């Protein structure tokens, strides 16, 4: 229902970081079964990761996903980095300051 | 410690109880990572002996076993020291796989 548009997938990254700031315990079932699910296009489940990377509680889920991280083949561990090195990176102001 | 389980696995009757007696003895104990250890070396063996049917042999008391239906528990339990919310992916895979 919601599309697959730019616009859209930018607000549905940012609504899923506000959930995650307000503590709303309705969320991790959700997330879970996208994590765990089948049929869910793959560019969903790369911005939900973003989503969790750029997060304050990241480390809980990497708790909570330890089974599944480590027996893929390593698989979904591997395009955590790909995307971690893509996404999650910002300019070096005060470095461009320095050199003029 | 368990190999010469894991190699010889059938639907005899001392595999149901097996079970039991690990349940019993972590009641008492409380080990957490290593019953939960021992508990996912042996899923694979029971996923497979359930696609046979349950009516065969003892299998049947072996699945209700694995899946705590045969202990005498208490009549107003609020949970089990074993049980944290990291565990609901247990059976999370056993209704996706033993339905």
């Amino acid at each position: 229902k919601i599309g697959e548009s730019l616009p859209v997938r930018r607000s549905f990254r940012n609504w899923i970081s506000e959930r995650l700031l307000l503590d709303d315990q309705s969320i991790k079932p959700f997330i879970a079964e996208i994590v765990c699910g089948e049929g869910i296009s793959n560019f969903w489940k790369d911005e939900l990761w973003v989503a969790v990377l750029l997060s304050d509680n990241s480390s809980i889920f990497f708790n909570y996903f330890k089974r599944y991280l480590l027996s893929s083949d390593q698989n979904l561990l591997k395009r955590l980095t790909f995307l971690l090195r893509l996404a999650c990176k910002d300019v070096d102001y005060d470095l461009l300051k320095q050199l003029g | 410690y368990i190999k010469p389980f894991l190699d010889g696995f059938n639907g005899s009757e001392p595999i149901s109880e097996l079970f039991k007696k690990f349940i019993l003895v972590e009641d008492r104990l409380n080990t957490y990572a290593k019953f939960w250890k021992v508990w996912d070396l042996f899923f694979d063996k029971v996923v497979t002996l359930c696609k046979d049917g349950d009516r065969y042999w003892y299998v049947d008391k072996i699945i209700k076993s694995y899946l705590f239906a045969e202990s005498p528990w208490k009549e107003n339990s609020n949970g089990w020291h074993t049980f944290k919310d990291s565990n609901s992916q247990f059976f999370c895979d056993v209704s996706r796989t033993m339905g």
